């Protein structure tokens, strides 16, 4: 149902500091009165050693499903969009070009595209119109 | 003010300015769609080229 | 309405529905102030701006390319 | 007034002369800043040519762009320590 | 009333008219009046109707020429 | 002064601990694993990237000496 965030130790040992089960304060019932209503905290409540990871200011913890299920659903989705892409590519179902792609005179506008001399024609030329 | 129990909600008494403005903008859109469609239904749908008058 | 605690919290933006008693007097001064140097923006802009496509003739640029060649 | 570069090379001085080594160090610094000035002038020509030529900039500004791309690697401050402390011919 | 492609513009006339590079093709001759008409008429859809239709038809003929070329290219590719 | 902050004992205990984590740190296998990653593994990875490409990237005014677009088209049928 409701599970703790990751990287939360199940035990710790810090001398005489009180040892308590980590409570993610984001999940507290918001219809109860608190001394700190915004933070859902009463005065003098002991803090976990990593309470900054288990309070309102920590990143929100989404727990509708487990992370693996969400990661499995996430991969399942984009896997379909890759199978759809791969079926068409290998089978070659995309249409062919209806016309020869555009070509241009003047050796494919080589001079207009920053070509210096005949040695650098195909370096800068667009597709060449062989039909004068 | 007083609340009337059980009485159903009839068609609202919307101010005439709100209704007429709404029907002018909607009628303006529909007119434009029909006006553009009449002169461009062949050009839009690939049934005739723009220069083939 | 509510309690805005306006006794000591007076931010530059006003603090919970603040309109001073002499707001009409100040509004005219600010409108005069806004209008006065809004023309100053126009006067500066017309003097300083220029057309970067008309600063050099095309004949001047042909010499540049050949000389730098 | 406008001071001038005391053209003095590391190759023609004794480094034990404190004032002569100071001049060669200054002389090399001032010649590199002038090349930076020249590069900026060439880039000014490129920008004006590009704006005016419009779609003709590839052809009209070809040699200006070629010269700027050649001068850019070495028309920058290199310091005097590199050439002071190194003899290229050895 | 454009039946076939017009005569090609010279290189200098393309530079004089500042024709876009992608549109320096067989139909650049018909583009010069249209861009001249477009600027005068604020590019409004109703102003330069005839000059726009003529240039659109020219690109249609240039396109159909490229349709014919690809059929020609495939024939050489099929028979080689 | 007038003690304008309502001191919280649990806040003070928590804050005092966060300042004094060094007292309870043990150089166990878990600590050794993180020390190796942060101070040996990662610096080595950047160490080998820095000297591999030391002077091997002349990228100032780098020119194009090869065409980008294909001249001829070949259908797939
Ligand atoms: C490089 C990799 C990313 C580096 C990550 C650095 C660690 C995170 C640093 C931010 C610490 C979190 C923080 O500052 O406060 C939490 C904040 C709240 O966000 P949240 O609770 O989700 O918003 C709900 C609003 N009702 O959470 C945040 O809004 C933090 C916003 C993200 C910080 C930058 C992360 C960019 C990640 C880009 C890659 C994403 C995948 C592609
Ligand atoms: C707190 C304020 C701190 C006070 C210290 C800061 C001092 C600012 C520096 C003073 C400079 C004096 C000055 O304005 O010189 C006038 C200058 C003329 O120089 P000129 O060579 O002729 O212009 C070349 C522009 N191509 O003319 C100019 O070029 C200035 C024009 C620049 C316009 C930039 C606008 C920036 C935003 C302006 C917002 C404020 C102006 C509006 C005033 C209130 C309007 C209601
Ligand atoms: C507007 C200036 C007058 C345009 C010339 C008169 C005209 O016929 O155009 C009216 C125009 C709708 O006509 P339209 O189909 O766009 O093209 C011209 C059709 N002979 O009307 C409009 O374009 C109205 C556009 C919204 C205002
Ligand atoms: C450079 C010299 C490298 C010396 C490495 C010292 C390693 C070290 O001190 O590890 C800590 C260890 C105490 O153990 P601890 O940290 O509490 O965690 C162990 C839990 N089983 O410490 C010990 O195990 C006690 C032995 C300490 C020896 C220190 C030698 C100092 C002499 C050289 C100084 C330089
Ligand atoms: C490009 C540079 C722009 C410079 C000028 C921009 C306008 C300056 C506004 C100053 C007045 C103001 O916003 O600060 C004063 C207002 C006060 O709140 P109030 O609305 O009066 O309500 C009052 C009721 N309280 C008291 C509950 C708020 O905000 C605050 O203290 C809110 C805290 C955030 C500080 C915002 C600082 C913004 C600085 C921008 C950083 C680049
Ligand atoms: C916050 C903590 C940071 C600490 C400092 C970080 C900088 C580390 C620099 C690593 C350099 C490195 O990896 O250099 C690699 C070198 C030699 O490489 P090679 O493969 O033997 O020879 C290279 C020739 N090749 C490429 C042809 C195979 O290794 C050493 O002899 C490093 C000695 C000191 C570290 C042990």
């Amino acid at each position: 149902k409701s599970f703790l965030p990751h990287f939360i130790p199940k035990n710790y040992s810090y001398g005489d500091y009180p040892r308590l089960k980590p409570e993610n304060l984001q999940k507290r019932d918001p219809y109860l009165k608190y001394d700190d209503q915004a933070n859902k905290r009463n005065f003098n409540e002991p803090l976990h050693p990593q309470q900054d990871d288990l309070d309102m200011w920590a990143p929100d913890h989404f727990d509708f499903v487990q992370d693996s299920i969400a990661l499995k659903w996430f991969g399942t989705f984009f896997g379909v969009l890759a199978v759809f892409s791969s079926v068409i590519y290998i089978g070659g179902l995309y249409p062919e070009k209806p016309a020869n792609p555009r070509n241009y005179p003047f050796s494919g506008l080589a001079k207009d595209l920053g070509a210096s001399s005949e040695e650098d024609t195909l370096l800068y030329a667009a597709k060449i119109d062989k039909s004068i | 003010f007083k609340y009337v129990r059980g009485a159903i909600v009839p068609k609202p008494k919307v101010h005439p300015g709100y209704v007429i403005t709404s029907k002018f903008l909607g009628g303006l859109m529909w007119f434009w769609i029909f006006y553009r469609a009449k002169q461009d239904y062949p050009v839009w749908f690939g049934l005739k080229h723009p220069w083939e008058h | 309405h509510h309690i805005h605690t306006p006794s000591y919290i007076k931010p530059p933006t006003g603090g919970w529905n603040f309109t001073p008693a002499n707001w009409k007097q100040n509004t005219v001064l600010v409108l005069v102030g806004f209008t006065a140097c809004c023309v100053g923006l126009y006067k500066l802009g017309e003097a300083g701006s220029y057309n970067p496509k008309l600063k050099y003739k095309e004949e001047e640029l042909s010499r540049w390319n050949q000389s730098a060649k | 007034d406008h001071v001038r570069s005391p053209n003095v090379s590391f190759d023609d001085i004794d480094y034990n002369n404190s004032q002569d080594l100071h001049n060669a160090q200054e002389s090399l610094l001032r010649e590199q800043w002038i090349r930076v000035s020249a590069l900026k002038v060439c880039r000014k020509a490129l920008e004006s040519c590009y704006k005016t030529s419009g779609p003709n900039h590839y052809e009209d500004c070809r040699e200006i762009a070629e010269k700027y791309l050649n001068m850019l690697p070495d028309h920058r401050i290199q310091g005097f320590l590199g050439y002071q402390k190194n003899d290229p011919s050895k | 009333g454009v039946s076939e492609l017009p005569e090609l513009l010279s290189h200098e006339e393309m530079k004089q008219n500042k024709i876009p590079l992608a549109y320096r093709d067989r139909c650049a001759r018909l583009l010069v009046p249209l861009n001249k008409c477009r600027k005068e008429g604020w590019y409004m859809p109703w102003n330069c109707v005839q000059e726009r239709h003529d240039y659109e038809q020219c690109q249609y003929l240039d396109f159909k020429r490229r349709v014919k070329e690809l059929e020609e290219i495939k024939k050489q590719r099929d028979a080689a | 002064g007038p003690h304008l902050l309502r001191e919280d004992a649990s806040f003070q205990r928590y804050g005092q601990l966060r300042d004094n984590l060094a007292t309870y740190w043990k150089f166990n296998r878990k600590a050794a694993r993180n020390v190796f990653i942060f101070l040996v593994a990662v610096p080595a990875g950047l160490g080998y990237l820095a000297y591999n490409y030391e002077g091997k990237t002349p990228f100032v005014g780098k020119r194009r000496t090869e065409p980008i677009f294909e001249q001829d088209y070949v259908p797939r049928k």
